[PDB]
RNA sequence: GUGGUAAUGCGAUUGCCAGGUAACAAAUCAAUCCUCCCACGGUGAGCUUUCUUUCACCAUAAUCCAUCUCCGGCUUUGCUGGGGCUUGGGCCUUUUUACUUCUCGCGUUGUUCGGGGGCUCAAGAUUGAAAAAUGCAGCUCUCGUACUGUUUGUUGUGAGUUCUAUUAAAGCAAAAACCUGGGG
RNA sequence: CCCAACUGCAGACCGUACUCAUCACCGCAUCAGGUCCCCAAGCAUAGAAUGCUCUGGUACAUAGAGAAAGGUACACUCAGGGAAGUCGGCAAAAUAGAUGCGUAAGUUCGCAAGAAGCAUUGGCUCUGAGGGCAAUUGCCACUCAGAACUGCUUACGGCGGGGAAUCCAACUGUAUAAUUAAAACAUAGGUUUGU
RNA sequence: GGCCAUAACUGAAAAGGGGCAACAGAGAACCUGGGUUAUAUUCCAAAAAGAAAUUGCAUGUGG
RNA sequence: UAGCAAAGAUCUAACGGAGACGUUGGAUACUGGAGCGGGGAAGGAUUUCGUGCCAACGGCACUCG
RNA sequence: CGGGAACCCAGGUGGAGGCCUGUAGCGAUGCUGACGUGCAAAUCGCUCGUAUGAUUUGGGUAUCGGAGCGAAAGACUCA
């Protein structure tokens, strides 16, 4: 049940990461987000869910973390501001980003 | 070299490496023991 | 104005080599101003003199074939080009199999066959 | 350089005569004990409370 | 990145003395020298020349200053007969 | 290359020392009869082989 | 100098003789090493109309210490011995192979030795020190400032180790220093 | 008494930059020549072949504007014929890898021989076996074989033209650096002479 | 006048005079980390950036 | 005038400069690990480095060597 | 080794050889190629010979002028 998370910086605050940004971090988060053999809808394979900007989920497979890295670096370059912040992993099992 | 700073300026000399330049003039470079301060030397000799 | 000394001692700092080290062209009096190998440390440290990143040698083209080379699809009658006692050896394809003849016959003298006349038999 | 696996001979070797210096270190999982003698360094690696102890005095 | 190293002394040559490849906790893989491990100590060529056991076969340094028993067993003609 | 006697090494510092011009205060002498030095060597030109 | 039936263990010295090392062409073949690959898991940057994860990084030096306990005994107070890592050797002890048996290696051969334990031997790993404050590096923040990661497994090829075959009317240097012994 | 281990002091001389080459050396020179050694990545591939790439290195070898003829090429094709060219198949083509099938004359039995000569080659999905870990099916292998499928009879690079004879030399070898690589020298073999 | 100690100057056997010749043979006590415009297995000074090995002479703990 | 024809094709920005030149960035390349690589011996002996400089030398040129 | 009173029929193993193809290395056959006021006082290209060897190569070391050395071309001995 690793629990690999997603922090939130000042490109939260600052920046405009609100529904109708966070809400395209909910669904690519399952829309975008493979699944083992065929992908796409991910509530049956492994368990996630969202928080305030922890955005962990619960899977008991194989299952890595800088896979997470750029499923936000494309959600990162789907909102153009690949340059307002940059992903980086400040801890030990989850990300958290900051602007440039 | 050691023997001769010694007798010049009465200072510690631990590792004195040379070397005949390209020259035929012998450089030196000379660790003052560290209890010396070369700064306080080359102030005093002048340099 | 010519940035050759920052530039040949910053590729002697960062330790990569040229076109590795990116001197930032939008200043260069920041980094004419160095004239020194820790006034270029300095300058490294800040964003003027980034070593750029190395290259990317793709190898998902050979995963491509090694993953279609293991189970299958393997050479063929036209894709062979040198013997095949020089592709896969007759000298070797002897080795082995007669390691596990032998590594077999070993295994089988702990509670096997009588291993006396019915090993060396064999 | 040697481990003095002693408690005896290493407060005797390091209350030598030599004695460069006593660095204290803390790492991970141990606590160790470097005596710089004139020509080796000596350890005492332990995992006890028994660092804080000799740490004040050696 | 694949470095290639060179020959760190001033002997540059491959001969069967050299026989240098090493990484380095700097990851600055760089080759040095091995000692040309010596053959040990043997019976007389005469002998059926064959290796002493209990015997060690260290080099002009290690054999000059490690003990002697190191070199020879507890035997009459120890360290030159088996 | 890197192997010179040093004796070989003391005449060829006696040559890198000879290779410099005539000062700018000779040709004011008198009656001196040097413009130039010639007898400057280039590493190229010409060799010492010792 | 003193121990093990024995292989041989251990402890702190000046002249002759005898050995030994130095000291050996190339081969073929099996582990370390390093190179590279792959599966790993972790970091940084790259791609993105798209499609996807590509690439990088992940390091351990000389010189050392000892094979942790399986076990006596799962730590009483801990003995009888602190032996062990394995695979290639050379041996040792003890019991055997004659009906031709047998042991072999990829291979041209060994016995007239076949198993159980031991003694060493050189590769070589291992824990430990060196050694992480190093180093690579990202980072949260703001050369200061901190800390979060400090990962090994697989393959393949190779250089040496391994076995002082083969061409030999070719048999594939010498010596110092050094080493051991006999007499001392 | 003697040695070790622990300390203590000291550890001297010379070399050390740079170069090692399409700019550093020799060649008269910043010369397409010559020049010893080490280190040696990925893929195709038998692979230090050759082709292309990551590292490292380098794009200051005069440059520009153009359709002459003529010329030089590690440049090509060319209808039909195919050596009629020429002293002469010189040059060029052609041959080609792999695998399978076959392979004469002669012969010093080793060879000739890759003889000659045919045949198949792709891509794809497969199905076969080929192995290390214990009380029988568990986990860590890319090699070959076959099947159909589909499509080129049009496809980097690299890669023998072959046969029949005659002459000479037995052979590999050496050798007229700067016009002669041979049938010459050597050679093994044979004999001779001296001693 | 001998405990003990340096030294002089003799002189104990001991055949085969010396001496060169190898920056690829032999031999050879050091390894990483890092702070030069250009040197580094060469430099770093005292929380030697460290860690070793090693030769000479010494004092001394072990018999 | 012959020629400067074997061996790597420079293209651009903005910058410097007294001005085809240099530097930096980007671009496309070439060497292709028997290398226009990194180290040495032989040999050379300051050619190293930096800062200038640009008269003549680098067979074109140069702000570069 | 298989298989059948002589020693043949085959199956492997092994990896010899002044053997073969071929890289470097070392040579220089053809083009009588290109150069011939060269790149060069002998070079360049392609082809080509050999490439475990009577091999190639480094340094040291020997032997030289009425002489040396030569698998012998009167070749070579600092153009
Ligand atoms: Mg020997
Ligand atoms: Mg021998
Ligand atoms: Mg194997
Ligand atoms: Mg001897
Ligand atoms: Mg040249
Ligand atoms: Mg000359
Ligand atoms: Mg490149
Ligand atoms: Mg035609
Ligand atoms: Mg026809
Ligand atoms: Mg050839
Ligand atoms: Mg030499």
């Amino acid at each position: 049940k690793k629990v690999f998370k997603i922090d939130c910086s000042i490109p939260a605050a600052d920046g405009i990461f609100s529904e109708d940004v966070l809400g395209n971090f909910e669904q690519f988060f399952q829309d975008n987000t493979k699944l083992n053999g065929r992908k796409g809808k991910l509530s049956d394979k492994v368990r996630l869910s969202m928080n305030d900007n922890v955005l962990t989920i619960s899977t008991t497979m194989a299952y890595r973390k800088k896979y997470f890295k750029y499923l936000t670096k494309k959600f990162l370059k789907k909102k153009d501001l690949r340059d307002w912040i940059r992903i980086l992993a400040t801890g030990k099992g989850t990300y958290q980003l900051k602007y440039f | 070299i050691k023997k001769a700073m010694r007798k010049l300026y009465q200072v510690k000399a631990v590792k004195v490496n040379t070397l005949i330049r390209p020259d035929g003039l012998k450089k030196a470079y000379i660790r003052l023991s560290a209890a010396h301060d070369a700064l306080d030397t080359a102030n005093k000799i002048g340099l | 104005v010519s940035l050759k000394l920052q530039a040949r001692l910053a590729s002697s700092i960062l330790g990569c080599g040229r076109a590795r080290v990116w001197l930032d062209p939008n200043e260069a009096v920041e980094i004419q101003n160095a004239n020194s190998r820790k006034s270029v440390r300095k300058l490294i440290k800040d964003g003027f003199i980034i070593r750029k990143p190395v290259k990317v040698h793709s190898r998902a083209r050979w995963r491509k074939m090694k993953e279609a080379k293991d189970m299958g699809r393997h050479n063929g009658v036209g894709r062979r080009e040198g013997s095949r006692e020089a592709r896969m050896p007759s000298k070797e394809l002897w080795m082995r199999r007669l390691r596990i003849l032998r590594r077999l016959l070993r295994k089988y003298r702990a509670d096997k066959k009588i291993d006396r006349h019915v090993y060396r038999d064999l | 350089p040697r481990e003095i696996k002693t408690l005896k001979e290493f407060l005797a070797i390091c209350s030598r005569k030599d004695a460069r210096c006593v660095k204290v270190k803390h790492n991970p999982s141990a606590t160790k004990f470097k005596v710089r003698c004139s020509r080796y360094l000596y350890t005492l690696v332990v995992n006890d409370k028994k660092k804080a102890d000799k740490i004040e005095r050696s | 990145s694949c470095p290639r190293v060179q020959y760190r002394r001033r002997m540059h040559y491959a001969t069967r003395g050299n026989r240098m490849m090493v990484r380095t906790p700097g990851n600055k893989l760089v080759m040095q020298k091995r000692a040309k491990r010596s053959q040990g100590i043997h019976t007389p060529w005469v002998l059926g020349h064959k290796r002493l056991g209990g015997t060690k076969a260290l080099r002009h340094i290690d054999a000059r200053l490690a003990s002697r028993h190191e070199k020879s067993v507890s035997r009459a003609y120890g360290g030159v007969l088996s | 290359g890197r192997f010179k006697p040093l004796a070989v090494k003391k005449k060829y510092a006696k040559k890198m020392n000879q290779n410099k011009p005539v000062p700018y205060w000779i040709r004011l002498r008198t009656g001196n009869r040097i413009k130039w030095n010639e007898k400057r060597r280039h590493w190229r030109r010409t060799k010492l082989n010792y």
